[PDB]
């Protein structure tokens, strides 16, 4: 009992540095990006507006590589409490050292106060004719700045119910289950595919159109790809795979965006499908109910057929016996058509019935 | 008569029912190749359905009546079937006689069906059989 | 019994409404096709003609207003009956009124009789030369009036055998079975999905091609993605993913549209997939008579491999017996092919014999 | 057996005529496509060499006309003795006289000899300059030629086993089962997919590269999609949905093909995915071997990994008893690590175990 | 002690199990929840998987016992069960007790293991206990 | 006991040549891959370093061609002992000829010392001019050198555990399992679809994209799909089937690499959508558990739900006797509300537990 | 009255049942519909069922009695069913009586539920019972 | 004679179905291990099969009668088990003994196979057996 209150009481101090962490990384990616769409005509990068905003985004990227280092110092205790431990060196493994290094420097890139620029130059697409300008070095820190983005699954993952509720936990370790990301993936799927795949992909609709527009502005005389609509329209039809081709890259940033929302176009396709296939399938009590309705509807029919057959068969024969030929050739057509409608609704009955009786 | 073609090929789709080759098709070969086939069928369905070609009625089926039952079962579709299934479908009650209600309650999905009793009853016993709905049905 | 007489009466009158409903939305929407494509060479907008026929236009949308709202009143009252209130302010909730709402500006939005003009500045495709033309206002006011479709799949809920018949609907509430569209949907998908898929598309085609038509009518002097053939091929290949190029759009009205018939393409390949894999299925039955007739074949082979295998041995042995080396050795390797082929036919029945006893 | 004799013996004749005629009209097509290449540079329309090559398509049309006709008179008596009737004109229904007059109709289409031509204007692509030429009549009835690939589907039918093979046919009719082509279908689809995929998709390629070739070579003097390896990689490239664009078919009939092309790829699209997929799957036999085998595998990493536990924890204990910390530290990092691997391996041996349990 | 929020979802935790309210969780009800689960336990491994957290042997498992058991199986993994699976893969035999032949063996995949056998035998009984290989262990 | 330890080391004769043909066929490769890059701009075809590197690959490829020689030998020695034969003309049959001269050939495709040329000419994209070069033979042998890869479909077979274990082998013919490659494949399929699918796609992109660069380089004076970069954007979109059109081959090489990337894009979409559909399915252990989740969030929303209709109906029934009517009638409307959302969980509910039951 | 349609299609959903035609909905005929849907209903949960609407207690259910359950099962959502439903819920003990603990249990999901217990009470019998509840919420 | 990697991989394999480890594979432990693979053999087909190797007629497989069904068993293909299986399928009748009639039948799928009898009836008991049949395949 000494250790389930500390290992709760560490369970919601990691939850709310992983809130807090969210926060500020979303601060700091929106005015990122108030940053740089100003930048470009409101005010110039040698501006004091351009000097506050990106004070800004420095601001909030300190408090967050704290928070990331509190987030692994709170993990740290958490490792010590379940497993016995004493001295926090023996929760050092490579592995935990090499991450926590990779969170932080993912989260350590962000726009530096100050003008700095570089030359690019790009191969104009459908001219192949150079083009080269003097661009500012914020766009190579500030494209980076969209990897924050799983603190989001973090967050999703330190939330979902079932990972922190102990009659759940209970439950998943007498079946012995991983609560990793990857289950709250597949249960997400499960439960609400269309709701999470028309998220996930709108969200980064934004984001794909937005990188390609800041890439290309600086080599985009005509306003062509290089406007918010143009390019959501060119990432719109790469990632369906139509890819028109008015709209084709001309940097080196624009044709590694659209590349990569080719592959996540070719690999959403194959969630549409599965989720598609799993919404045509009846449910069990609604095939069952479609089965007894059709069972009815073919046994009206099969009664109305019947008669019909014996109807014209009488009508031939009276035909027949009034010394009349034509007449009596068209029954007998008209029999010969009804006792094949006869047959074909006796053997969708039988068929019929032969389904329910596998399914049942 | 057959040629020599067809009687072998009649043969060899006799002998696969005809598993010990005494040459006839006893009830139990033709049900254990019905069960090898997926259906279930019971022993009255069986032996009902083994005696419509059985014609000295001795129980089995020989040769020359297997070469009925494929010379009515080679076509795409058999009036004799279809006429029996109309029949039993006529006959709400199962008793194997249809009387005038029966027919008037399956007219309605006066004088036409009176006719048709009048004209149908060929032995005059009141009521249609299905040597009477075969007769008319041709 | 003083329920059910008045729930069919209303049943009916619901279900006469929404006829009358179709039939009026898809007059008004046969007249603004017809008087879209007649004003722009017959005659001008300030001719007669134009102002008849888009009276007749606002005249069938008056009615189609007049028929949603008796529907809606049908409905309140069937409310009443249905959970025994007696006030209708009982049944006006919110969803119900924004509903309502929703409908009647739905179906209010036509060509409104006089000239009004706005001008359509668009940036042209492959060239991005800027073109201003002076538009009609009709334009904008004439492609929502595609929106009328809803009264279609309306119409189809509510004639649908299983939605009214009180022997449907007794066995379905005995399996606590909601009869929305989308079991509606699932059942036509899993009876005739070819035929819808067939109709649905092929009628979107034509609706998807006039629009881009009409939109870009505007600013196309070549006649060459503002022909209707040329439209109905761009649209195809749009949708079909794949996006040739000779026609782009140059609108923003084109370009949406090509966009929504790439993303109903991308979740119609989902559709086409889950029918042609359930279409490729065999049956129980002929899945049992295939087995039968691959036994019967595999027998035979098994058969006649034997005798090859004895023959050749045989051969094999007269040959060295006969102070033979040459034949000798070719009859062996073909005594070795044929064991080979006997083996191959016997793990080839053997599989066969397997799949039929997990079968059975 | 007066009926089972006379059915045999114009089974015969009806297999005997389908040969005929698929040998007729495959002849008719391949002299058409002679005809058509060589009158292009060879000679010209005029020549006599073209009169010849024309008459003799004509030739083989008038007898396949016949050996049609020969055909479904066979089948008429086919039906007097199935149903037992006497007269012709009880077999001749509507949809029959319908479907033998469109029979006729699909095979009377052919270059009829002699000279006639007439104006096609077509609208260039990419540049949208009309090109008017003086094209032969003869193109609009040759491409009509190969509708007559039908009498393959007949020809495969008719000729296939299981169709006159008494034993399999009295099977059929034991489980009541419809021997129609679509049978046939899918059972090669079952048997051999991949290799009906392959030909009837590598044999449709160059019927639609030559539709195209002879559709376009009127309206194009840069040999660049009226060359046979350009209509080739045009439909390659519409199929597979890829879509480049240097290549756009300039005329009607070149874009109807391209989006035939185009729909018939989206279609087989769905047919390598479900073939796909049910040869990834591994047959029982197969999943038992390999169930087997990871077993041992899992059994076999069990035992180190507990050997490792063990030895780890020993060489901690020895390190902590030998007065050492640094090493010690070290070591009980390895146990840990070791516990985490052995719980690991141990879970994917329960889960082994579990499968293995549900499959049998 | 733990709070009101931790003690109030262990107790819906514990009647998660405890169906009858009687504040005891026994056997039966585990077996039951377990087959609920999917699984099929069979009675004489539920019991011995019920008489490891039962601290006083009385064949139930109260609220301060369950405790315990989450308290051991909260954590992702727990050293004790691990341990505890080791040393029954290293018993081959399963009489409980394993002697030199068999550390011998799985080592291979001489004075060291006598180092090991000699300094794990605390109580100097010529053989290896499920205590000496905890007490190794830690 | 005399046949298993000759063919044992068989075996290991067999596995070592494989390893050897491997290494010495990669060496080839790579290094004709450098003298490719080399000879464009470092030096000349008729140069010394040519010569030298040339010289090298010859000799790599004579050393292959010894190797695959006796690693058929050892293959005809152990079909001896295997079989039994005693003279190794009764191993050689027809096919087997034909492989030993299909792998001879295969690997005997170098490029030969000397300087010798061709005149190559092409018809570039988008302007159908054409070009003409003096390009070297050596690009029609360099091109050939990546059939090799053949060497490592059989290292990877005969490497593999279960190929030549003695348990896996007996395990196997139990069960009458053939160990071919498809049977390797299908295993790796299932064990890890995602590594093969990543290693077997970007190891051919790669591939790919060096073989347009260096058939393209030739007809490019523009540095544009010449680059490797370029030709690895053509692949990249050509593959994933987007096709923009900016970068459309010039040569029949190139065309004919482009049209084998979209076939296998066309059949890797298939494999990706098989292994998708097969990682979401949630497994019976996680099944369970989110079944036991999923009813105790059901049950206390029942709970919940029963507590609001009560809690509702009380309200109601107080501001209807304390003589109220606008606060009873909006009551009424959320007690009809709270039966509506009681009615909507009761039947999710029992839905899952059908399902459960279903499961069970 | 019900016109001529309604009667013919509610005495067409009434023969759906009756398979014998002799004008009663037995037990066993509503389970064997109720099997061939899919369900696995037992005897008690059965019979509960056909006494719902079953007036005159015979222990079948004739047309009228059908044509009551229609009139109440045709609609969209049945509010006595919501209301039972609702009404067992609150039973946690299963007994047919909710005291007021299991009401003050289910509210925290004083006064308030004082005076409905006060008001809900007709007899004054101390609890609160089926009929009251279905008074209370009407 | 074989190495210690060939032996002690074959000796794996013979332990794969040696779970007692007395050094015999009883037909009961193969029979489990078939099971375990999915396949269902009969008592009298895995005596059947387990006498194949056995050379001394012990009823049980010792190492080296293991080592010969390795040896047997590792090739692609064994001339044996084919040979065998051409035999069975050749006699129609099952009783072990092929007669001229079969023969002849089976040739037809006058004097070559009159030639074969003569030449294959070693004994000259005018019949043809499974020695006489591998002594003519050899
Ligand atoms: C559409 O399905 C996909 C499968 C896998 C992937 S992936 O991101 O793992 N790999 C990947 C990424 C980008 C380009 C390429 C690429 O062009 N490959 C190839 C080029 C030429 C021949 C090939 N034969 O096989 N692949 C080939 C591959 C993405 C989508
Ligand atoms: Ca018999
Ligand atoms: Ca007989
Ligand atoms: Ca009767
Ligand atoms: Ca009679
Ligand atoms: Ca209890
Ligand atoms: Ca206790
Ligand atoms: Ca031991
Ligand atoms: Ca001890
Ligand atoms: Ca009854
Ligand atoms: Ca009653
Ligand atoms: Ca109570
Ligand atoms: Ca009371
Ligand atoms: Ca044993
Ligand atoms: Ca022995
Ligand atoms: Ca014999
Ligand atoms: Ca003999
Ligand atoms: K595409
Ligand atoms: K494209
Ligand atoms: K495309
Ligand atoms: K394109």
């Amino acid at each position: 009992l000494g250790a389930l209150r500390r290992r709760r009481a560490l369970f919601e101090k990691r939850k709310r540095l992983s809130d807090y962490a969210l926060i500020f990384g979303m601060f700091g990616i929106v005015v990122m990006v108030i940053e740089t769409e100003l930048s470009w005509g409101a005010y110039d990068k040698a501006s004091l507006y351009s000097l506050a905003l990106k004070c800004l985004i420095s601001l909030s990227t300190i408090i967050l590589l704290g928070l990331i280092i509190v987030y692994h110092a709170r993990e740290i205790q958490l490792f010590m409490v379940d497993n016995g431990a004493d001295d926090w060196r023996i929760a050092m493994t490579y592995e935990r050292i090499f991450f926590i290094c990779l969170e932080i420097l993912v989260c350590a890139i962000h726009p530096i106060p100050g003008n700095y620029t570089f030359t690019w130059t790009a191969r104009l697409a459908f001219s192949y004719a150079p083009s080269t300008t003097t661009a500012d070095v914020d766009i190579i820190l500030s494209i980076p700045m969209f990897l924050r983005l799983y603190l989001i699954a973090r967050v999703m993952l330190l939330h979902s119910k079932l990972f922190t509720d102990a009659s759940s936990r209970s439950i998943g370790a007498l079946n012995k289950i991983n609560f990793n990301t990857r289950f709250v993936m597949k249960t997400l799927m499960t439960i609400c595919p269309g709701t999470v795949l028309l998220v996930f992909s709108i969200s980064l609709w934004i984001i794909a159109a937005w990188t390609v527009r800041a890439c290309e502005r600086y080599h985009d005389q005509q306003d062509v790809t290089s406007n918010f609509l143009g390019a959501m329209w060119l990432i719109s039809i790469t990632f369906l795979s139509i890819g028109y081709g008015d709209m084709v890259p001309n940097t080196y940033c624009g044709k590694g965006v659209c590349l990569l929302t080719g592959i996540m176009g070719a690999g959403c396709t194959a969630l549409v499908v599965a989720v598609v296939a799993r919404k045509l399938e009846l449910t069990k009590a609604e095939k069952h109910v479609h089965n007894f309705m059709m069972d009815i509807q073919y046994t009206k029919e099969m009664k109305e057929s019947a008669a019909r057959v014996l109807q014209e068969a009488w009508m031939f024969y009276k035909h027949t016996r009034r010394k009349e030929s034509h007449a009596a050739r068209r029954h007998q057509r008209k029999l010969l058509a009804a006792i094949n409608a006869f047959r074909q609704v006796r053997l969708k009955h039988r068929k019929l019935r032969e389904q329910v009786n596998s399914m049942v | 008569q057959l040629t020599e073609e067809q009687i072998a090929e009649f043969k060899e789709a006799f002998s696969l029912f005809d598993k010990d080759g005494d040459g006839t098709i006893t009830t139990k070969e033709l049900g254990t190749v019905m069960r090898s086939l997926g259906q279930n069928p019971t022993e009255a369905e069986l032996q009902d359905m083994i005696n419509e070609v059985d014609a000295d009625g001795n129980g089995t089926i020989d040769f020359p009546e297997f070469l009925t039952m494929m010379a009515r079962k080679m076509k795409d579709t058999d009036s004799e079937e279809e006429i029996r299934e109309a029949f039993r479908v006529f006959d709400k009650d199962g008793n194997g006689y249809i009387s005038a209600a029966e027919l008037r309650h399956v007219m309605t999905n006066d004088e036409e069906v009176d006719e048709m009793i009048r004209e149908a009853d060929i032995d005059g016993d009141g009521q249609v059989n299905y040597e009477e709905f075969v007769q008319m049905m041709t």
